[PDB]
């Protein structure tokens, strides 16, 4: 059915992109349909930051429709902070447009290494109302009640390390992006999609274990001593700091990590989070799977499960939609 | 990579 469908444009499959627009001249936007934050933002021509020398620049004094504000902010993600001042105007994804009260960057500076070396401008959050600072009513969840598109939820299909492109369709829910069922989990709580899942691939069982579908994230998410013992085998490298372990990919030993509700069960395969590492003797690929420690046992479910399943968002559902991606 | 809110 008629909606929108932002098509995302992958880069080394851990983060993709999308064509976003502000302001009356319509100034362009590489930004980040991210699910773990629940803001928008965007460089201002007032940036002083060196990570946005290369970069769209906001320009409010060039639209007509830009409200001032003022507020300062700031928005603490995994990558970094950034910090800047609200204001407010007309927003564009697509063939839809809204006035969204967003914020303009001035400092990034605390973003780097990331930032600096990325491609994308700023974010544009798809979380919950409560997750967002400033209690500021979600892009899609205002489209909704503005009579703009079919449904409140939006939909994730993504590529894997390249092959096709993939998309962001607001509104309803596309079916020739999964094959067959489509099952849904309620939510735990109204700020990341979160569900309560028993996550676990070898004997290492958890229940209710937060476990949030992240946009936003490339890598999967569990904590330290949940990881500690995954060295209990796995001979797995650990690469100087940063990013993560790298590993030999005809291995035998890897589990196929295993979600499951008691509804139903979701289960994810090696193949998903391995590779390259091909130039650099296409016999090793890298581990992808970062220890990460939020609050509790917060499991992030980010791209890698996402590259599998064709993903549902919904305020309205409250809940997600889950399903065998169609690599078609 | 990123992990996109904290």
């Amino acid at each position: 059915s008629e909606n929108d469908s932002i098509e995302l444009d992958d880069v080394a499959n851990l983060m993709f992109y999308g064509e976003g627009q502000i302001g009356t001249n319509k100034q362009p936007f590489m930004f980040i349909f991210d699910t773990g934050s629940a803001n928008l933002w965007v460089p201002s021509v007032n940036c002083d930051s060196i990570g946005c020398s290369t970069k769209h620049l906001y320009d409010a004094s060039a639209s007509k429709s830009y409200e001032k504000d003022g507020t300062k902010v700031e928005i603490s993600y995994g990558s970094g902070t950034v910090r800047g001042y609200f204001s407010k105007d007309v927003i564009s994804l697509g063939d839809l447009s809204l006035p969204y009260k967003f914020i303009e960057v001035t400092d990034a500076d605390d973003l780097e290494p990331i930032y600096s070396g990325s491609e994308f401008d700023g974010i544009l959050g798809l979380g919950w109302k409560d997750l967002s600072i400033g209690s500021i009513d979600p892009v899609v969840v205002e489209l909704k009640k503005q009579n703009k598109i079919d449904n409140a939820l939006f939909t994730f299909y993504l590529p894997v390390h390249d092959k096709h492109v993939g998309y962001l369709t607001i509104g309803g829910i596309e079916s020739d992006f999964y094959e067959g069922p489509l099952t849904y989990e309620k939510l735990n709580h109204d700020l990341y999609w979160q569900i309560d899942l028993d996550i676990h691939f070898g004997k290492y069982v958890m229940q209710k274990a937060n476990a949030v579908v992240d946009s936003g994230t490339s890598t999967i998410t569990a904590p330290t001593s949940f990881l500690n013992k995954f060295f209990r085998d796995m001979n797995v490298i650990k690469v100087p700091f940063l990013p993560l372990y790298v590993t030999t990919c005809d291995n035998d030993d890897l589990p196929t990590l295993e979600f499951h509700s008691r509804n139903n069960k979701y289960t994810l395969e090696p193949e998903f989070y391995m590779d390259p590492l091909s130039d650099i003797d296409p016999a090793l690929c890298m581990l992808y799977i970062l220890p990460v420690d939020i609050d509790d046992n917060t499991f992030i479910l980010g791209d890698p499960f996402m590259r599998k399943y064709f993903t549902v968002f919904d305020y309205e559902k409250e809940s997600v939609g889950f399903a065998v991606a169609k690599n078609l | 990579x990123v992990v996109x809110a904290x």
